[PDB]
RNA sequence: UGGAAGUCGGAAUCCGCUAAGGACUGUGUAACAACUCACCUGCCGAAUGUACUAGCCCUGAAAAUGGAUGGCGCUCAAGCGU
């Protein structure tokens, strides 16, 4: 074969007859199939999907923000040379654990 | 404890002792039997992106793919002659190659 | 209540209009009444509805509402202690089902002939009876599904064989070309999509509308109407037949 | 999971007494833990309480209402 | 008959009714005049 | 022979996942602070050396397996480098060396601490930042990981030519009858539709003649342009006629129904004729149901004598 | 004896948008080279414009006629300066057109308009126009729309 | 790295220049760009360590500008 | 919460007996005799008015009431079985081994037999025993089409979805390779 | 294909890794050396043998200096060992020794001195072919 | 852009007829066509939708001899709250 061959054959012949059928049950049947994973996976796999799927809802409900307002600082006023700027000549961090002789 | 001499410049020098210091060193890289005295006081800090650009220019996705909005190649031919002056020395380093390679059961380990 | 169907949210930019579109429709019928001499209902049942477009072009100084029905109504006033002008909530008895206000300050004889001598072919909806029996002969499917003469038809797309499975036909695809049983329109008997005094069902009615086949009508008809200046609702022939409330 | 007609070695509930007096040991420390962090704490804490309010549920909320309503125009006058 | 088409292609299945097991105990009218209430009230 | 035996290209979460997966499945995983501290040294090490191993096993297979370009014949290099940027594959093939080369780099570095590592802590710390540190580069990876998996599955459909063999090879505008004569005269299915630039990719098929073999190619259509105008589509068709020493095949249609004029297929064909250098041309005039060359205008003739 | 009526995209002065007719007209029995020269010639007052072209085609010959579109009238009425197509691209439509020239074009296209008005034509125009991004009597079209609702221009009937 | 400054857990950990956290650190700048009044290059100037270098395998640092 | 009644309704048309005996329910009508046993759910049976079937529960929760539309469902399938029938139309495709589909009727077990040969070249026999009750039909109408008659919509289905997975393509790519029997059309007999 | 001959009849193995066997084509070896067979199981402890008709992986010891620096497919014709065939016979013969091949089973040499195995002559036809003697 | 017609891309994203319809939500075409979504109307018939909060329940990580609410066993409990 050479090229879109795959969808060369399925201009000429077209798909499965009940592949439309299929896909459609399987997308309506993904909700019971999320849930089961959901109350039914173990361990380290049950882990990941459940962080990962916080992932997609905090993306979805950021979306949906989103589309809601498609259609809609310091304290003191200064002026645009003093803006993102910021005695006692501390270092950053001025103290921490100390070391034992063991360590 | 908070001091001030950890806020302030430890070590500076000018733009022409820097350079002189500079040339002097290399002079002394140049003679392979002379070597410095007291080296360990000697300031030797001071001795001691086409592939980015063309990704920033154009993007993967930009270039092969469902999305890919390419549509002119990059050669290096600009008219039919010296693409076929392009191809016939192409197909004689070609040659070259795989003759050199060809004078250059598996083996025992 | 943890099992529930997942509410889908629309990323689209059209929004449910609400009560404000209601009350829009308040205000402009409510407006075109002191404006036009005469107010007729007209009636389209079970019709695509599709002209209305070309009628509202058609009549450039009249003005047409085909909003709901009791808002219309309930605009127009349904008691005589609220409507707006004098012998309206006589109007107001009309408009049942699929119904329409019509603004105008033309002649009502020139009304009536117009929506008289309108008429335009349309596609058959479902519950319409089929007035003649439509069958795809047997072979490669064309577009029209044997209407034209099979010479000067197209074949029919070969992304509508699906949808022609999903609607019944028993169709398939040979080298590209939808065709009903065998290339060469043998081992198969033509597929009668509907006889003749059969109610179509929304299955025919699709299958007629991807063939281009159309066996209805869109009759506009008029019921009745409001005269400003007599004050009263003059019932034409289609009122008396079709009920009131 | 083929956990009906092969299960595996099975969780014990049936508790250590080092592991329970472990335990407690850390949930003390930690409540003192909490404690020293509560008292550290620099976030701030409002004095008031919002209030929850009154459900739209009651049925007399309306009544209510206006038993608030005269004793507050009460107090006003008596103010 | 049945005029439309079901998504699944069950043709037999009835005409179902909503779910709705409190259905019945408070009428039309008195919800009216409860939800008048309640804007008030709000 | 073909590039269908490159293996799948997944994108970076999916190889983050992959390589995490093997890491923690085909290694033990419970170590106990009572042990001894070369026995968790030795348990770090062995996590953090396994996660190397695997991601220079898949670097190396995606490397070792796609085709070097200055090792190819000039038919070839041209034509990935018509279908690809060849910068773009060379950067992305680069990128993946110099990824694999600083993961092992990381790995040699950690194992190094790891030996003077001496707590449990401070080794699964160490453990954590090597494993961490091999994922951020991995990460860094999104595009071209991408980018190689759709050249792969291009490749893996691209058709066989033999750059070396008795090869015949059609070319001209379009709707000129090119894919019909190939239909004609081999078994590829290239297809035969009245639009212009129907054929977008080379196809080859094969025949036979005096029981020897023969490959014809149908090439995408030109038009009538300088070169720095012709897009991708023609290139392929153009370095077809330039780097194949082949029996050119040029195409014309007489009759004008193509949507080009005679003079535009002759000024083409004048333009293309220095490629034809070495080569076997000949102009194959179509479509004869339609006018021939006797019902043609005379100055036409001559010109075409 | 049957008539046809085949509707095109083309550009003015050009030949090559008889390219893509010659599959279709070709068996319709039309030569492509006479059909391209018509559509020049049709369009040899639309120079560098994308211009709808009706073909009407009886008895073996077409005739050519231009149907206006009111992106390419907004353009035309741009006079921007002429220029080739093929070595600068990326063009902006950031001229001036007049109000009158506005309403003309919309007196124009109140054969196409399904609008009431005159007035509800030249706001189809200004929408057109600012979507082909040009500015209006030195303001944006949009705001010249709001302006025509809020009554302070005044569009004359008919 | 030019040399280590204060190690603040013990002096004998400054003079075996160890790298920990709070340790400050003395730093080539010349590579930033910091100039004297006048035109001198400020090539050193401290910086103090930021992380825990022993179970991080990297040293990172801030400087006391 | 739980509901004090609740309640359903079954229309029955005139041709239909309908007979329950301790959840027994059996549905007699002019094409046969169906039975089922529904004793797994609590349900009050009732003739409500003539002839309508009213099925109650008392004192239950959501579930509960919940079950009596399933109840419902299944006894109006056994009586639109018993009136009209159910019938499953199903083809059988292929691309290059003719697929050949033969229909007997084992007579000492009193059920029809379905043998399947040349499913993409394989020599093996496929062999579907249908459920008792389920007639099998060669369409002459149409081509490559058999035709699936019955009183038990289960019975039918479930015949017409082993015939089904009977007939699976193992190892190969499903885009390519389009071979198998499928459900064309579900509907009643009348 | 890993060289493993089907139809193979069971027969007793006697040459085991480590073997040295008499090369008998005139490919330029002198002897083989067995460093592997094809088609051995897993066993703990057990050395891989081959007997007549079986292909091995050899090294050559003696002979014509560029083919001691390859591992050569091999396909040993005769055996010392006594074995039984399937008419009740126990037969072996004078010495050991094998011809090299390709992996496909054609051979490099042209030509075998001396006679060669009934199951060898059976499995590998091109051997059947150079063969001289069939015992 | 070779072709790009809402649906390969970039930037804008207006008006009319409206009951209502995005310079468009996906399927689809080389491009069209065609289907569909958002939205509206007709049939119907009375309560629903969204997001949180509090209980109980499932998961929320496990190795290596066979075993442990103490054991049997317990399901309107012989479990949980008062
Ligand atoms: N009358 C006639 N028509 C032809 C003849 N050959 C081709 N055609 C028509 O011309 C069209 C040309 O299509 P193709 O054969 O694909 O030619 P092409 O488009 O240049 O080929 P590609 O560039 O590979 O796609 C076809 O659709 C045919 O209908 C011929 O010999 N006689
Ligand atoms: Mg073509």
């Amino acid at each position: 074969p050479q090229n879109e061959y795959i969808e060369r054959h399925r201009k000429l012949h077209g798909r499965r007859l009940d592949a439309e059928e299929r896909a459609r049950k399987k997308a309506a049947r993904e909700g019971h199939k999320n849930s089961e994973n959901a109350q039914n996976l173990r361990g380290l796999r049950a882990k990941l999907y459940a962080k990962q799927r916080h992932a997609q809802k905090i993306q979805m409900r950021k979306a949906i923000k989103q589309h809601e307002e498609r259609n809609v600082e310091p304290s003191d006023p200064i002026p645009s040379y003093l803006l993102d700027r910021a005695a006692r000549f501390s270092v950053p961090i001025p103290k921490v654990r100390g070391i034992s002789e063991e360590e | 404890e908070p001091n001030r001499k950890w806020f302030t410049n430890t070590r500076v020098i000018s733009q022409d002792t820097l350079q002189s210091f500079r040339e002097a060193m290399a002079e002394k890289q140049k003679d392979p039997y002379t070597v410095l005295l007291k080296s360990n006081k000697l300031p030797m800090s001071l001795i001691r992106h086409q592939a980015k650009m063309t990704i920033e220019r154009e993007p993967f996705s930009e270039t092969f793919g469902p999305k890919a909005q390419r549509k002119r190649p990059k050669l290096s031919f600009n008219t039919v002659d010296e693409l076929a002056g392009y191809s016939e020395q192409s197909l004689d380093s070609y040659h070259a190659r795989l003759e050199e390679k060809k004078l250059l059961s598996v083996a025992t380990a | 209540p943890k099992s529930k169907r997942a509410r889908v949210y629309h990323l689209t930019q059209v929004n449910k209009k609400g009560r404000e579109a209601k009350e829009r429709l308040f205000s402009n019928i409510r407006e075109t009444i002191p404006k036009y001499q005469h107010c007729f209902v007209f009636s389209v049942d079970n019709m695509r509805n599709n002209y209305l477009k070309d009628v509202r072009h058609e009549l450039n100084d009249c003005r047409i509402f085909f909003g709901k029905t009791k808002l219309m109504a309930r605009a127009l006033g349904t008691t005589p202690e609220e409507e707006q002008a004098d012998g309206l909530h006589r109007l107001t008895r009309y408009l049942t089902g699929t119904v329409g206000l019509l603004f105008t300050n033309r002649d009502p004889a020139d009304i009536e002939s117009y929506f008289s001598n309108l008429s335009q072919v349309d596609f058959a909806r479902a519950g319409t009876v089929a007035p003649r029996t439509v069958t795809v002969p047997p072979g490669i499917v064309y577009s029209t599904g044997g209407e034209v003469p099979p010479e000067h038809d197209v074949p029919v797309s070969h992304t509508l064989e699906p949808e022609l499975r999903r609607l019944g036909m028993p169709v398939r695809m040979i080298k590209g070309k939808v065709c009903l049983g065998d290339e060469k329109g043998e081992a198969s008997e033509g597929y009668t999509i509907c006889k003749e005094g059969e109610v179509l069902d929304s299955r025919q009615t699709r299958l007629l509308k991807l063939f281009s086949i159309c066996l209805s009508e869109f009759k506009v008809s008029l019921l009745g109407y409001w005269s400003s200046a007599s004050g009263e609702v003059t019932e034409l022939e289609a009122g008396k037949t079709r009920p009131k409330r | 999971a083929g956990t009906i007609n092969k299960p595996k070695k099975p969780t014990s509930k049936r508790k250590t007494t080092r592991l329970r007096a472990k335990i407690s040991k850390r949930a003390a420390e930690k409540k003192r833990k909490e404690r020293k962090l509560a008292r550290k704490n620099p976030e701030w804490r409002s004095k008031l309480k919002k209030d929850p309010g009154i459900p739209n549920l009651f049925p007399y909320k309306e009544r209510l209402l206006q038993q608030i309503e005269e004793e507050r125009i009460r107090r006003k006058e008596e103010l | 008959k049945n005029l439309g088409m079901r998504k699944n292609g069950q043709v037999w299945l009835p005409a179902k009714k909503a779910f709705r097991p409190t259905k019945g105990l408070t009428s039309w009218e008195l919800r009216v005049k409860k939800r008048q209430e309640q804007a008030a009230m709000k | 022979t073909g590039w269908k035996d490159i293996p799948p290209v997944p994108t970076a979460q999916e190889f983050i996942d992959i390589v995490l997966s093997r890491t923690q499945r085909r290694l033990p995983t419970q170590i106990r602070p009572g042990f001894k501290i070369s026995r968790i040294r030795a348990f770090y090490t062995r996590k953090v050396k396994f996660t190397q191993e695997t991601c220079s096993e898949k670097f190396g297979a995606i490397i070792s397996s796609f085709p070097v370009l200055s090792d190819q014949h000039p038919f070839h290099r041209d034509l990935m480098n018509i279908l690809y940027d060849a910068d773009h594959f060379k950067v992305a093939l680069g990128q993946i060396s110099t990824a694999k080369n600083l993961i092992e780099t990381i790995s040699r570095d950690y194992v190094r601490l790891l030996k003077y590592a001496q707590s449990l802590y401070q080794c699964k710390q160490l453990k954590r930042a090597a494993l961490g540190r091999m994922a951020t580069l991995i990460k860094r990876l999104k595009d071209p990981l991408i980018y190689l998996d759709q050249v792969r599955q291009h490749l893996a459909r691209l058709p066989d030519i033999n750059p070396t063999t008795r090869t015949l090879l059609v070319a001209g505008f379009p709707n000129v009858g090119k894919s019909s004569f190939v239909r004609s005269v081999t078994r590829a299915d290239t297809p035969v539709e009245p639009y212009a630039f129907t054929t977008k990719s080379l196809f080859v098929g094969h025949l036979d003649y005096k029981y020897l073999r023969y490959q014809v190619i149908d090439t995408p259509g030109i038009l009538d342009h300088p070169l720095e105008e012709m897009n991708t589509i023609e290139m392929q068709s153009v370095t077809a006629l330039a780097h194949l020493r082949a029996a050119v095949l040029y195409f014309m249609d007489i009759s004008e129904q193509c949507g080009f004029s005679l003079k535009a297929q002759i000024n083409l064909f004048k333009s293309i004729k220095p490629l034809f250098a070495n080569k076997m041309v000949f102009i194959v005039l179509n479509k004869m149901d339609i006018k021939k060359f006797e019902e043609l205008d005379p100055e036409m003739q001559q010109e075409i004598n | 004896n049957e008539i046809k009526i085949i509707h095109l995209r083309a550009t003015g002065g050009e030949v090559g948008a008889s390219s893509a007719l010659a599959p279709k007209i070709g068996p319709l029995g039309l030569s492509p080279k006479k059909v391209g020269e018509d559509i020049a010639k049709a369009t040899a007052d639309w120079k560098g414009l994308r211009v709808t072209v009706r073909l009407t085609i009886q008895n073996r010959q077409a005739q050519v006629s231009v149907v206006p579109t009111a992106s390419a009238l907004i353009i035309r009425a741009l006079k921007e300066p002429p220029r080739d197509r093929k070595k600068e691209k990326n063009i902006k439509h950031n001229k001036s057109v007049s109000l009158d020239e506005i309403i003309e074009i919309a007196r124009t296209m109140r054969f196409k308009s399904f609008s009431k008005d005159l007035k509800g034509g030249v706001k189809e125009i200004l929408g057109t126009a600012f979507s082909v991004g040009c500015q209006v009597d030195g303001k944006s079209p949009k705001a010249i729309s709001d302006a025509i609702e809020a009554g302070e221009i005044d569009i004359p009937d008919e | 790295i030019l040399s280590v400054k204060k190690n603040p857990s013990n002096p004998l950990y400054t003079q075996l220049g160890v790298l920990t956290k709070g340790t400050i650190i003395e730093v080539n700048v010349s590579d930033l760009g910091i100039v004297t009044a006048s035109g001198k290059i400020a090539w050193g100037r401290y910086a103090q360590i930021t992380n825990n270098p022993e179970n991080d395998g990297c040293v990172n640092a801030v400087l006391l500008v | 919460m739980r509901y004090i009644h609740s309640e359903e309704t079954i229309p029955v048309p005139e041709n239909v007996k309908v007979s329950i005996k301790s959840r027994l329910v059996t549905v007699e009508g002019p094409r046969g005799k169906l039975q089922k046993d529904l004793s797994h759910i609590a349900v009050n049976f009732s003739v409500v008015k003539k002839g309508v079937i009213g099925l109650e529960i008392h004192h239950g929760s959501r579930k509960d009431v919940a079950a009596l539309r399933t109840v419902r469902t299944i006894i109006n399938n056994m009586i639109i079985g018993v009136t009209k029938g159910f019938k499953y139309k199903m083809r059988y495709v292929y691309a290059h081994f003719p697929i050949n589909v033969n229909v007997e009727k084992n007579a000492e077990t009193g059920c029809y037999e379905v043998e399947i040969r040349n499913f993409i070249g394989e020599k093996i026999v496929r062999k579907v025993v249908m459920a008792p009750g389920v007639e099998v039909e060669i369409s002459k109408a149409q081509k490559d089409e058999l035709i699936l008659s019955g009183n038990s919509l289960e019975a039918v289905s479930q015949s017409a979805a082993d015939i089904q997975q009977i007939c699976k393509v193992r190892n190969k790519d499903i885009r390519k390779f389009l071979d198998g029997i499928y459900v064309s059309e579900k509907g009643n007999i009348v | 294909k890993r060289g493993a001959p089907g139809g193979k009849l069971k027969m007793t193995l006697g040459l085991p890794v480590g073997a040295i066997m008499n090369c008998a084509d005139n490919s330029g070896a002198r002897n083989l050396y067995i460093i592997a067979v094809k088609g051995a199981g897993a066993r703990l402890n057990r050395l891989p043998a081959g007997g007549v008709g079986d292909m091995v992986m050899a090294t050559v010891k003696k002979g014509k200096p560029e083919l001691r620096k390859k591992v050569h497919p091999a396909v040993i014709v005769r055996q010392a060992k006594p074995w039984k065939r399937f008419d009740g016979v126990f037969l072996y013969f004078e010495d050991n020794a094998g011809v090299i091949v390709n992996p496909k089973g054609e051979m490099k040499g042209s030509a075998i001195t001396g006679p060669v195995g009934k199951e060898a002559a059976e499995l590998w036809p091109r051997i059947a072919s150079n063969a001289g003697v069939v015992m």
